């Protein structure tokens, strides 16, 4: 269960690095 | 909306939205397979159920060996 | 191996609790 | 590309919060002892 | 058997009875079906 | 429950029904009647020391 | 204790077989019934007031 | 102007009973699972099947006559009148069980039948289907108990018989083998059954004490009138009154009515689950921590123990009668009693 | 706003995002079936096929994967028991990475027709309008599913280029993958026949190519395209779930009882097989017959294998289970280590006796010895001052035969009852508890989980058809009847056909 | 409203209680003798006072055979004769 | 100028006729003695 | 080859045919004479 | 058509069912059913 | 009491997760208005 | 822990019990 929880939390910031990158707040030029 | 490549290809099977045969068209032969494969269940069923025995149908595992 | 069965609980909410706290503020803004 | 013009808003409102949450503190109070088991 | 005929003869009167009863009042309502 | 506080019961058909040489022939009543047993005999199994729970 | 109550009073009082338990049911059951019928019927009969992306 | 919208429209007439397609399934089905419950219970025996006498010309009384269950060794046979058990012989086929199955099968396809008659009625009518929803909760009760829950069992012999004693049976064999009362699915069962009750008192008694006067008289009942839109009691004082007696009242009618179908029609089904569970014998039979305690502990005593030590009674003394295909033969010394009793 | 019970109702006229939702949720299903047999492979103990088979440590994806042909690891292992092997890429271990590799290729596709929902093929090219022609949508898929299923059944279950699938004896003790022979005699229908699984494919294959075929090319007509509202995908949902109920119940039959498709060595035993003494009977027609050849006692029993002394044993009745007693049935009787010996009970005058066995039912059961007449003879009392078959009055002893403790004869009445109170289990093993700190209390097997879940499902399943197939029929009142419906329309007499209007008398 | 004849009507009629005046006594006379004569007994398989039990039999004749079943009760009735 | 003959006619004495039959088999029963 | 339990299984089909249309050619025939006006 | 009086059909009937069922329950002490 | 260790996280889950959902959908309701 | 977790879902349940009746949205007249 250790195992687990420790490649679930490495998984789900491989996720948050995906939005973060091709989801972001576009940025805009006024 | 966007074209593409294969979009284009796909195109004449999503052509025909709503087009019918005319009044009953098949009705009357699709309900003769229907029928006939309500038969073919009984027949399936009545003998899983052993109230259908048939010559050489052993439902048992040892039809396996 | 003989490790902490608190542990897991622990991390647990320790993701979800802040966790939760941000994306309850983010989506009440995206609403407004 | 426009838009997706399907979008829509969800809404919950303040009776369906405290519906929601009876019936989740409830069913953790009922299932919580088979849990434990 | 018999026990048969005996249970069913009470029915035929029964029938047939009501059968002569309402015989000429039936005789109409067939005939308005066009 | 109130008139059952007075032991007024529920209907008991236990061994209504016999043959013509008056062996019991037993319905779902009797039935019932063995659960009904199992439950009398086993509840509060240390505080009877007399053969009928009259309470 | 709910339950050890009511299996203990069964086994002293045959209870299933007293008519006023019967009745009991037949309220209990008939109320459940009933309340599903007239909420069904209710439901069934509401005036259009609103469009399909709202609670009606 | 084909003969198919010919007999559509014969069908669809209104009259004293509408009949419609569904009626076609319906209404055969549903007086043949009928004609024979009364058939059986006035009739017919249990005495092969299960050494029971169970029909009005046995001695039994409405109580205790019952359409009885085939024999365990008939399995799960479908027991056709022309099959392979009572070979077209209507007489043994009785003897065997037969209107068992001929009673549950003409009924499941009779609730269909009924369930597509809610559709065809409400479909001509022009309202929304919700009275033939709320009707599944009936039928997954009844195909959970009646067929799902022998099917998973030895034989349709396990399943209810059909009769107000049997089914009390019934009751007491899933407290003693199953001990269903601890199941959570049945709790919501019960909640949603009493609940509905409860809702259906209430409801019923607030309106009837929140009546407008729109007659003179003393009969309340005369003052309501069919076409009118004006509602006919005070949806503000009911709101008020149980706001301050109970601290909460509905304010919207449509939710309240929603909420009437809801909540009894969840609780059935929350118990056909259950009960599709004991068709396997996966039950919520024991609490393993309290076992272990009690176990190494023989001070420590709860209710969950002494409700099993009346479930392990009711096994003991009911099974042999019960289950006569089994021959248990418990001589004295091995039943299970308290002193003295 | 929508409520939240109606989220999921954006995609009803947007075919691509309809498209990327069932991109995910098939993401979702294959990463799942990739960490279940991850998770599986990690806890697999694969060193005892014989008492520590793969359905005593709840396994659940790892018999499916067997079935259809993948029986060993890159580890070295193979199901069956052999080592040395090299099952080439399509290892347990291959199969996880293939769904785990697919579940991340679905996902990318589906941000793809995510973002680019807009496609000119959603389009109706009269009015412009997003619209789907299901009626040659079906023939098309159905076409496709013709072909899989044709070729399934060609080629991987006979063998010509693939694996076959798992077949054993009919006592479930000498299990492999195998090709099989199409059985399209009458004796094909019946489900304990492998055969008749290949002819199934094979020929339902072809119905569905033609079927298929036929549905490509020829419209529905005018009266059903009206009265099944064929223009509203809603319809497929509806009639799709009823066939998914449908598909969902004849599995769970078919598990409980037993087909040629649900194998015992992958499974567990049924409950019918305890109910019938299906093992027993085969266990005892051996030991007669080494016996009738003249081998002693100890020799007849010694014989039987004990795989097959296993199955004899209502620890893996299936029926014996709880729905909270959870994990793997190693953590109630835990882990089997060994056959101890048939056991033999004798009374003091030398008749042998005979355990009454414990039925599925029963939580506990008494402890009642008989003779081959049926007689009672000797028992464990309750109430012990009027008992007159007590172990003790009657001098019941037991001998072993066979197993770990053949040839030894136990009399001190503890011991002797002791043995008598497993022997209502059937089978007398021994078993290691301490490893998994076993309880004690009977699980099911998965074959128990399989269809206890199934069952459920396709019962709720149920409701949803009628709840779907119901707002297909009446979506014009989904909101609400007509306000300026007058009763006349509603009550009676008024028309001659109920709802008709042009009836009025 | 339907159309039909309301039963109010119908059951203060004299043609109505003319016919049925003989129709509900001769159904209940029917159904007695259907009793009384013994004919239930036999279409329904249902045994009488005398023959649940063999003389000195105290042996429930319970069915235990699916395919011999017929036979097997059959064997139990001339265990009475 | 009413049907005798209807659905409702049928109905009706679907379940009616074989009431009263019923109600006279079960009277006969009250004399039965073992 | 032809077994009893087969005989039976086609008196059965054969009676549930009957009973269909014998059924469907009485509700045509009322369907007939008995219509609405319109 | 209109002529025997409503209220005496109930009466009537009424006792039609009083005596049968004073028949149903009179069986139960006597006969079939009794314990006698 | 020897109880199921996988009983608390369980349950704590079983409450968090459903009651933060509505949570969400609850607040951003409000900021709607 | 198990005590404390059932103590704990009931003191939940009390405190909306408190803000279901003194914080409830109010009820508004046509
Ligand atoms: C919802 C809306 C409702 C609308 C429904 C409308 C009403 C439709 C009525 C449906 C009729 C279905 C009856 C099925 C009878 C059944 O099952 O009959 C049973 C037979 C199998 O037969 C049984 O088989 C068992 C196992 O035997 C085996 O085991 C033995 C010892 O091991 C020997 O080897 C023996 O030879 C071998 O056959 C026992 O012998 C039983 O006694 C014998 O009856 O199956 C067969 O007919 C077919 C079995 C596979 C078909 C799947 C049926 C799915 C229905 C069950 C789903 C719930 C699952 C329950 C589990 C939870
Ligand atoms: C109309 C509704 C209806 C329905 C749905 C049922 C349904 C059922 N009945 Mg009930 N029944 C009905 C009406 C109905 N009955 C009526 C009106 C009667 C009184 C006559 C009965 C009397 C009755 C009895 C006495 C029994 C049943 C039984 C059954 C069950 C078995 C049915 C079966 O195997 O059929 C199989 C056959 C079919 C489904 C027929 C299909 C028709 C095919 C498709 C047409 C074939 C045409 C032909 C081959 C072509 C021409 C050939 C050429 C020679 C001319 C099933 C639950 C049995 C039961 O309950 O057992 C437990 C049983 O014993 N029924
Ligand atoms: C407070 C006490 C209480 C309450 C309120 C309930 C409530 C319930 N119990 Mg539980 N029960 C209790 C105590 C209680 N129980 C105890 C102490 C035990 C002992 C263990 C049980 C044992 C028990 C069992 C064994 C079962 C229940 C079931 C049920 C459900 C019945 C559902 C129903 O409507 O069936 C009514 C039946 C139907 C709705 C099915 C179809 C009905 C059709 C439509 C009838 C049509 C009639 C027809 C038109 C002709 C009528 C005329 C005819 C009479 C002549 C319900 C949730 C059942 C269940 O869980 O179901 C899945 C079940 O099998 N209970
Ligand atoms: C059909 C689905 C399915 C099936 C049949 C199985 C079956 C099995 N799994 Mg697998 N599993 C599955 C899905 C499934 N799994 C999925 C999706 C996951 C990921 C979550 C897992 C993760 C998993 C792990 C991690 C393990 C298993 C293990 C096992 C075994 C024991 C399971 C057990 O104790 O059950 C326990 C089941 C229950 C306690 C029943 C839960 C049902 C709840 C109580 C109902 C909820 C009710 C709801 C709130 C009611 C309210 C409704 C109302 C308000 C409207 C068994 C072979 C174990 C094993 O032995 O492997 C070695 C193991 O350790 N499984
Ligand atoms: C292929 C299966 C399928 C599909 C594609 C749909 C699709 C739909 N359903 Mg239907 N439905 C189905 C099965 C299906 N349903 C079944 C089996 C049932 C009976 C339980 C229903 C009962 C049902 C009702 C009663 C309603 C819908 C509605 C809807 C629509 C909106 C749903 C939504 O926004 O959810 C929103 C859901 C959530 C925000 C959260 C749901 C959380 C649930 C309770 C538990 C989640 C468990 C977890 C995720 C694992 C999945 C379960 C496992 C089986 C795989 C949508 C068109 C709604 C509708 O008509 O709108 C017009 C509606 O009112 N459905
Ligand atoms: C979203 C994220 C949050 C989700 C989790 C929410 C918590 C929900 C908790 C529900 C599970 C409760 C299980 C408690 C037992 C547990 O903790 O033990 C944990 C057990 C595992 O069991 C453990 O196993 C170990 C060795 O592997 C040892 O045996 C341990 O002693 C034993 O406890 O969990 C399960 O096996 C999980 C899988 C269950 C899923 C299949 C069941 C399908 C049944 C059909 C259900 C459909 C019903 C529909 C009705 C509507
Ligand atoms: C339009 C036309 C209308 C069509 C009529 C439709 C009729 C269908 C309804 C059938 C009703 C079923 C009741 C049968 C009772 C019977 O005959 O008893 C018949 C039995 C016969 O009585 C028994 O006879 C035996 C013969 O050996 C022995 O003598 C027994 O001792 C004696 O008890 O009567 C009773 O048991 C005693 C009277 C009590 C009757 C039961 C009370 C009614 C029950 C409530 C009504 C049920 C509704 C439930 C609603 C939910
Ligand atoms: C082994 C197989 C056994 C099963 C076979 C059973 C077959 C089922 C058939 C059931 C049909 C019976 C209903 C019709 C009876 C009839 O008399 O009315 C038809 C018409 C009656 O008269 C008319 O009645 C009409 C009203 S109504 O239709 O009856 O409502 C009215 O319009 C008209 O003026 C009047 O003359
Ligand atoms: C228990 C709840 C009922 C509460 C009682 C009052 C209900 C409300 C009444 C509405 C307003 C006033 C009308 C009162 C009028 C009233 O309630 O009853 C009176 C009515 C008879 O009325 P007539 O047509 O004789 O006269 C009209 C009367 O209203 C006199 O003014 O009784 C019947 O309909 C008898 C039919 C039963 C016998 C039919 C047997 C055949 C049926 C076969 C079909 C089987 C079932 C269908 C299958 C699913
Ligand atoms: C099964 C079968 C069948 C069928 C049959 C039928 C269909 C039947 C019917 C039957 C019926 C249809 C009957 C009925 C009867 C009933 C009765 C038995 C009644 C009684 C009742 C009473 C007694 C009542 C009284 C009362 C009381 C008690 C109280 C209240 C009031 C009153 C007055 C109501 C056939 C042929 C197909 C064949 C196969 C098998
Ligand atoms: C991105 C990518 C990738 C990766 C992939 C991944 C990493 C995957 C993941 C996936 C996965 C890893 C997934 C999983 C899934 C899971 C799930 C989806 C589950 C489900 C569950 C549930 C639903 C359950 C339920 C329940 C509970 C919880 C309790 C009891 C009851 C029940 C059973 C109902 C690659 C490299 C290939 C490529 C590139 C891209
Ligand atoms: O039912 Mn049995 O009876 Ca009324 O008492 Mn005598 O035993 Mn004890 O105390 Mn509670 O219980
Ligand atoms: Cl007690
Ligand atoms: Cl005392
Ligand atoms: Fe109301």
């Amino acid at each position: 269960m250790e195992t687990i929880t420790y490649v679930f939390i490495f998984a789900c910031i491989i996720a948050l690095f995906f939005f973060a990158i091709f989801f972001r707040e576009p940025p805009r030029i006024t | 909306a966007r074209r593409t490549w294969l979009g284009d290809i796909l195109r004449p099977l999503n052509s025909e939205y709503g087009k019918v045969a005319p009044g009953w068209g098949t009705t009357p032969l699709m309900a003769v397979f229907m029928g006939l494969f309500l038969v073919f269940l009984l027949i399936i069923l009545e003998i899983y159920n052993s109230t259908l025995i048939l010559d050489g149908v052993n439902v048992s595992w040892k039809a396996l060996g | 191996m003989e490790v902490n069965q608190l542990g897991l609980i622990a991390t647990a909410l320790f993701v979800l609790v802040p966790s939760v706290f941000l994306i309850i503020l983010y989506v009440q803004t995206e609403s407004q | 590309m426009e838009p997706n013009p399907n979008r829509q808003p969800v809404e919950l409102n303040r009776t369906s919060l405290y519906l929601g949450l009876l019936l989740i503190l409830v069913l953790a109070l009922l299932f919580s002892s088979y849990f434990f088991n | 058997d018999w026990r048969v005929l005996v249970v069913l003869l009470p029915v035929l009167l029964a029938a047939g009875w009501a059968v002569r009863n309402i015989l000429p009042y039936a005789v109409k309502q067939v005939q308005k079906l066009l | 429950i109130s008139t059952m506080a007075f032991n007024l019961n529920g209907f008991n058909f236990n061994h209504s029904v016999i043959d013509a040489k008056g062996n019991v022939i037993n319905t779902w009543a009797d039935i019932i009647n063995r659960a009904n047993l199992g439950m009398e005999v086993m509840h509060e199994r240390n505080a009877h020391n007399f053969p009928l729970d009259l309470a | 204790g709910t339950f050890n109550f009511m299996i203990v009073f069964q086994a002293e009082h045959n209870i299933l077989m007293h008519p006023f338990h019967q009745l009991g049911v037949a309220g209990v059951f008939g109320g459940a019934l009933f309340c599903a019928m007239h909420g069904s019927l209710v439901t069934s009969s509401l005036i259009r007031e609103t469009t399909e992306t709202e609670s009606a | 102007r084909g003969w198919f919208d010919i007999l559509d429209d014969w069908l669809k007439r209104d009259r004293f009973v509408f009949v419609g397609w569904s009626g076609i399934l319906l209404f055969p089905c549903a007086y043949l699972a009928l004609g024979g419950w009364l058939t059986g219970t006035t009739f017919v025996t249990s005495w092969y099947t299960h050494g029971l006498a169970s029909s009005y010309l046995e001695g039994c009384n409405f109580l205790t006559v019952a359409v009885s269950t085939p024999a365990n060794s008939m399995g799960h046979s479908l027991l056709l009148l022309w099959g392979p058990e009572a070979q077209g012989d209507f007489t043994r086929w009785c003897q065997l069980g037969g209107l068992w199955t001929f009673i549950a099968l003409h009924g499941a396809f009779g609730l269909i039948g009924f369930m597509l008659r809610q559709f065809e009625i409400a479909r001509l009518v022009g309202v929304r289907p919700y009275n033939a929803i709320a009707f599944s909760a009936p039928i997954a009760v009844f195909v959970s108990v009646f067929l799902i829950y022998p099917l998973g069992q030895s034989s349709w012999f396990f399943a209810p018989s059909f009769g107000v004693a049997a089914i009390f049976r019934f009751l007491l064999f899933f407290q003693g083998f199953h001990n269903w009362t601890l199941n959570p699915f049945h709790m919501m069962g019960v909640a949603g059954v009493l609940g509905g009750a409860l809702l259906c008192a209430i409801h019923g008694a607030t309106v009837e004490n929140t009546l407008f006067q729109d007659g003179e008289g003393a009969s309340t009942f005369r003052a309501f009138n069919p076409t009118q839109a004006e509602e006919t009691y005070s949806m503000v004082t009911a709101n008020r009154f149980w706001s301050q007696i109970f601290g909460i009242a509905f304010s919207n009618k449509r939710w309240l009515h929603f909420f009437m179908l809801f909540v009894p029609v969840t609780g059935l089904w929350m118990s056909a689950i259950g009960v599709v569970g004991l068709a396997l014998n996966l039950r919520s039979y024991d609490f393993i921590s309290q076992e272990i305690r009690a176990a190494e502990d023989p001070e420590f005593e709860t209710f969950y123990t002494k409700n099993l030590l009346l479930n392990e009674g009711i096994r003991a003394w009911m099974a042999p009668q019960d289950q006569p295909h089994e021959n248990f033969v418990f001589p004295e010394e091995v039943l299970p009693r308290g002193n003295a009793l | 706003g929508l409520p939240w019970y109606r989220v999921h109702t954006v995609l009803i006229n947007d075919p691509g995002r309809l498209i990327a939702a069932h991109l995910m949720h098939t993401a979702l299903v294959a990463g799942w079936a990739g960490s279940m047999a991850l998770y599986e492979l990690a806890t697999f103990d694969p060193s005892d096929p014989v008492l520590n088979p793969m359905w005593r440590q709840g396994m659940f994806v790892l018999p499916f994967m067997a079935r259809l042909g993948v029986t060993g690891s890159w580890s070295g292992w193979s199901i069956t028991g052999e080592t040395g092997i090299d099952p080439g890429f399509w290892s347990f271990e291959g199969v996880a990475l293939a769904h785990i590799v697919l579940s991340g290729l679905l996902f990318l596709a589906a941000c793809w027709h995510w973002v680019y929902w807009d496609l000119e093929l959603f389009r109706d090219p009269r009015t412009g309008e997003p619209a789907l022609d299901l009626p040659k949508m079906f023939g098309i898929h159905l076409f496709l599913a013709g072909l899989l299923c044709f070729g399934f059944g060609a080629f991987h279950l006979t063998g010509l280029f693939g694996p076959g699938m798992w077949v054993s004896d009919p006592y479930g003790l000498t299990g492999s993958v195998q090709p099989v022979a199409p059985e399209w005699g009458p004796d094909g229908f019946n489900p304990y026949n492998p055969g008749g699984v290949v002819a199934h494919h094979i020929a339902a294959g072809i119905v569905g190519i033609i079927a298929g075929l036929f549905h490509i090319l020829v419209r529905p007509p005018q009266r059903l395209y009206k009265a099944l509202r064929m223009g509203n995908i809603e319809t497929v949902l509806s009639s799709s779930i009823a066939a998914v109920f449908f598909a969902a119940f004849v599995v769970a039959g078919t598990m409980w009882y037993g087909s040629a498709t649900t194998p015992i060595e992958l499974f567990g035993p049924t409950r019918y097989q305890w109910d019938s003494s299906y093992f027993q009977q085969e266990i005892n027609r051996r030991v007669q017959a080494s016996l009738a050849s003249g081998a002693t006692l100890e020799e007849a029993w010694s014989a039987i294998p004990e795989k097959l002394a296993f199955y004899d044993y209502i620890g893996n009745n299936p029926a014996k289970g709880g729905l909270f007693r959870t994990g793997p049935m190693n953590k109630g009787d835990g882990i089997a280590q060994a056959w101890k010996g048939h056991a033999v009970f004798r009374n003091k005058e030398g008749e042998e006796l005979f355990v009454r066995r414990m039925p599925a039912f029963f939580e506990s059961f008494p402890v009642i010895l008989t003779d081959k007449n049926g007689v009672v003879k000797a028992d464990i009392p309750f109430r012990r001052a009027e008992s007159k078959y007590s172990f003790e009055q009657q001098g019941v002893t037991v001998s072993f035969y066979g197993g770990e403790l053949n040839g030894q004869t136990f009399t001190d009445p503890p011991t002797v009852k002791s043995y008598a109170r497993k022997a209502i289990f059937g089978e007398i093993f021994e078993f290691d508890t301490e490893t998994l700190n076993s309880d004690g209390i009977f699980r099911t097997s998965p074959r128990g989980w399989f269809t206890f879940a199934h069952a459920v499902f396709a019962l709720l399943f149920f409701f949803g058809h009628i709840w779907h197939g119901a707002r297909t029929l009446f979506r014009d009142v989904f909101s609400g009847i007509d306000p300026e419906l007058s009763p006349e329309q509603v009550e009676w007499g008024f028309y001659q056909k109920v709802g008709d209007v042009t009836t009025r008398r | 409203t339907t159309g039909e004849r309301p039963f109010s009507d119908i059951i203060t009629s004299v043609r109505y209680w003319v016919i049925h005046s003989i129709t509900i006594p001769a159904l209940f006379i029917a159904g007695w003798l259907f009793v009384s004569t013994g004919l239930a007994y036999d279409v329904f398989g249902t045994p009488r006072p005398d023959s649940y039990y063999a003389q000195e039999q105290r042996s429930i004749p319970l069915v235990t055979d699916r395919f011999e079943a017929k036979q097997q009760v059959e064997t139990f009735l001339e265990q009475l004769k | 100028s009413y049907p005798i003959f209807t659905v409702r006619w049928v109905a009706v004495h679907t379940l009616a006729v074989p009431t009263i039959f019923f109600l006279g088999a079960i009277a006969a029963m009250q004399f039965i003695q073992r | 080859t032809i077994t009893p339990s087969l005989k039976g299984f086609f008196i059965g089909l054969l009676s549930g045919a009957v009973v269909l249309g014998l059924t469907f050619a009485v509700l045509i025939a009322i369907s007939q004479i008995d219509k609405v006006q319109r | 058509g209109g002529r025997i009086p409503l209220w005496i059909v109930a009466t009537v009937a009424g006792m039609g069912v009083i005596v049968i069922v004073g028949l149903f329950f009179y069986g139960a002490y006597a006969g079939l059913g009794s314990s006698l």
